């Protein structure tokens, strides 16, 4: 109803600026209080440099749900997101 | 000097005033620019 | 003289009611808006000069092509007013006598006002839909001025179809008062959906949506 | 030289130029201005293809026109704004893009392209990209209280 | 600064003579400009007069209460508005028909003498007097205190293609009267243009209205020097105008929107 079925999604596909930034911010938290990584690190001990490299990789598991005027919203996954 | 004192204040006023009034429109995932009711001002920001 | 201007205008407001009247979908033969202005001074205007307005209403009919495309557009009826004012037994005549031809839609011209009072039984011929526009009103077509740019109505199946496409409310669109004088010159009414392409300096051809009050 | 399933390509987008043109000239910008805002630079790119390719001296080029207009074509088709299939959405695509794909056009003439640019395949192919990504990228974002 | 831009006929734009005339026939002279002098003779003859000034005129031309009211012009403004008297003279009788006998001197006389004859009443005639001099219209649309001969210079497509500038005469005046002026023969009725959008709401509908009030903007902005992308000032506009009427932004428009009361309270 609210939602709407992935064949016929019709929102960008690219990550815009706002999205990247709610993102990181929310998995940099995350992974600050105790949260798993999806991916390595060797040096960038700070929790949003561990977000950046995770994003950059596509190994983020958040779903956006953007909402349409009307009310309706579809869900987007940040792994098909093309980030640019 | 006289000039520049009162014009200083005008232009802060005029700055507040629009500032106030366009408050609330910004742009939906559509590319449709709406106030907060729903109203559709331009169905493509700028045109472009 | 007084009486040649008086003459040309009053044929340059004819010529606006004939294209008005073709761009709202009603046919016209092609030469009559091509009318010269001296065929027109021996067609109306007396051996003296002096115009015969009675000898102006006529009738136009709408054209198949929007006939299908708008359900709705019937016989149109047109006249002029003789009386320089306009009193109540004028227009309840008028109004008996597009009740009586069974027209749809008429339009009424008068040169100096409509007393108020019968301004007020004006919506008082429903169904049929009656409209009034001064003389002087009339004189230049709007539509053709530099800044105006070309409405266009919509059908129902056209509208619905946007607002479907928006997901929208009919009351969420941009708004054109019914009294707008392009309104008026297109009849506009309560609900229709004008759509208005611009010319835009970005994109050159925006086209707007409107919605009539 | 002579032949003519060349020229027809060649007639149809020349024509195309043509109405172009008129259009403009005698609707958007009445007076004769032709300086303005518009997304995504042109003359860069070219001249960054240039050096990117050693683009210089008097090397024939070895691009067939066909696949030039080809490619020029179907990237007029390719500038999403409005991403979905009702018509309404494909019109106003093509009513966004109207002076941005105009733009274009006056700049990737096939005359232009071979003899004031001298590109090679990749180097069209490129350039192709590097239009389509860079004007992808300068879209308004949702969310901006503009 | 109520003030409009009158775009003259191609042909007159480049002709400064039909430009001169179409501009006297829109400017408004009323005859209290012309007026030099007004002066209350008491005759008590009808048949004659006991003034020397038009004695021998009044009475070449010759072949009621006596209170005569004796008004002077003067020939600089007649001549220079190109109208002559004998046409003041038809326009009074058109506009009061036959309530003041009209009897007018000769050019060649070196007072342009129009007498008026009524027909408690001395100060009637002063009150006559003063209506005259005020409610007449001779010439010109109501509503023009002056008009001028501007000329211009636009960019016009040549022959080959290219684009030539193109001297053409125009006209702008002093005061707003949109409707009324483009129907004045001679005067290009497509793209005359007014700096008033409120007449441009009123009568050339409302999208003129909007691309009106964006030129007016863009021209006040502009005129230092300075630039503004155009989305934001469309933006402004459009928003301005977006439920059909000029949205005048202050306490009155902005709370007269129908938007949620915490809204436009705090403003």
């Amino acid at each position: 109803e609210l939602a709407i079925l992935k064949e016929e999604r019709t929102t960008t596909p690219y990550l815009t600026k706002y999205e990247r930034a709610r993102i990181l911010g929310t998995r940099a938290l995350q992974i600050s209080m105790n949260a798993p990584v999806l991916v390595d690190i060797e040096g960038e001990t700070d929790p949003l440099q561990i977000a950046m490299k995770e994003l950059s990789q596509r190994k983020i598991p958040l779903v956006i749900r953007r909402y349409l005027p009307d009310g309706s919203y579809e869900d987007w996954g940040c792994d098909e997101l093309i980030v640019d | 000097l006289i000039d520049t004192a009162v014009k200083t204040a005008e232009t802060g006023y005029i700055q507040r005033r629009l500032v106030k009034a366009l408050e609330d429109i910004m742009v939906h995932y559509d590319g449709t620019t709406r106030n907060s009711l729903g109203d559709i001002i331009q169905f493509l920001y700028g045109e472009d | 003289e007084d009486n040649n201007r008086i003459i040309s205008r009053l044929w340059r407001s004819f010529r606006t009611v004939k294209e008005m009247a073709a761009d709202r979908g009603y046919f016209i033969s092609q030469e009559e808006m091509d009318q010269s202005l001296e065929e027109f001074r021996s067609k109306i205007c007396d051996s003296m000069g002096n115009p015969q307005r009675k000898l102006m209403s006529f009738l136009a009919n709408p054209t198949p092509e929007a006939l299908e495309k708008y359900s709705d557009l019937g016989t149109l009826w047109v006249e002029f007013c003789d009386e320089p004012s306009v009193g109540i037994k004028t227009m309840r005549n008028f109004c008996l006598r597009i009740q009586e031809k069974n027209f749809s839609t008429g339009i009424f011209i008068y040169q100096n006002n409509i007393t108020p009072s019968a301004n007020k039984m004006i919506p008082t011929v429903s169904p049929a839909i009656i409209e009034t526009f001064q003389e002087s009103d009339l004189v230049v077509n709007i539509t053709h001025h530099e800044l105006v740019p070309k409405h266009i109505r919509l059908s129902d199946g056209e509208k619905s179809q946007l607002l479907q496409r928006y997901k929208l409310k009919e009351s969420q669109l941009p708004r054109i008062q019914r009294e707008d004088p392009v309104a008026r010159y297109l009849g506009l009414k309560r609900g229709q959906v004008v759509k208005i392409i611009r010319r835009s300096e970005t994109s050159g051809r925006y086209a707007s949506y409107r919605i009539c009050l | 030289l002579g032949d003519v399933e060349l020229q027809k390509e060649l007639n149809s987008e020349y024509e195309q130029l043509v109405s172009d043109r008129k259009f403009l000239r005698e609707i958007v910008f009445v007076n004769g201005d032709h300086n303005w805002p518009l997304p995504v630079n042109l003359r860069r790119i070219i001249q960054n293809a240039q050096q990117i390719f050693h683009l210089d001296r008097a090397k024939a080029s070895d691009l067939t026109i066909p696949e030039i207009i080809h490619g020029v074509r179907d990237l007029c088709k390719k500038l999403f704004v409005l991403r979905g299939e009702n018509e309404l959405i494909k019109e106003a695509q093509q009513n966004a893009t109207s002076l941005f794909q105009c733009l274009v056009r006056a700049r990737l003439a096939t005359r232009r392209i071979l003899e004031e640019f001298r590109l090679n395949r990749d180097a069209f192919e490129w350039v192709l990209g590097t239009i389509e990504a860079q004007f992808q990228r300068s879209l308004v974002h949702p969310g901006e209280m503009v | 600064t109520p003030a409009l831009t009158v775009y003259l006929d191609r042909e007159i734009a480049l002709d400064i003579e039909k430009a001169k005339v179409i501009q006297s026939s829109i400017e408004y002279t009323t005859l209290k400009n012309v007026t030099s002098a007004t002066e209350i003779y008491y005759d008590p003859d009808p048949t004659s007069t006991v003034i020397e000034e038009d004695f021998d005129t009044v009475e070449a031309y010759f072949s009621q209460s006596p209170w005569l009211l004796r008004l002077e012009l003067d020939r600089a403004r007649m001549l220079d508005k190109q109208l002559t008297m004998n046409q003041v003279a038809d326009k009074i009788s058109e506009v009061f028909s036959d309530d003041l006998f009209v009897m007018w001197s000769e050019d060649n006389a070196d007072k342009l003498i129009i007498r008026c004859r009524v027909i408690e009443e001395d100060q009637m005639l002063k009150r006559i007097e003063a209506h005259m001099l005020d409610l007449i219209a001779l010439r010109g649309i109501p509503g023009i205190s002056k008009v001028y001969m501007v000329k211009h210079k636009v960019s016009v497509p040549d022959e080959s293609g290219e684009y030539k500038n193109e001297e053409l005469w125009a006209l702008e005046t002093d005061g707003i009267n949109l409707a009324e002026v483009m129907a004045v023969p001679g005067v290009d009725s497509s793209r005359t243009y007014s700096n008033s959008f409120v007449e441009i709401l009123s009568v050339l509908g409302i999208e003129a209205t909007r691309s009106s009030l964006y030129k007016e903007i863009l021209n006040v902005i502009a005129f230092d020097g300075s630039y503004v992308n155009y989305r934001h000032m469309a933006l402004l506009v459009d928003v301005m105008t977006s439920r059909g009427y000029l949205m005048a932004i202050t306490r009155h428009g902005i709370n007269r929107a129908d938007t949620g009361a915490l809204m436009r309270c705090s403003f």
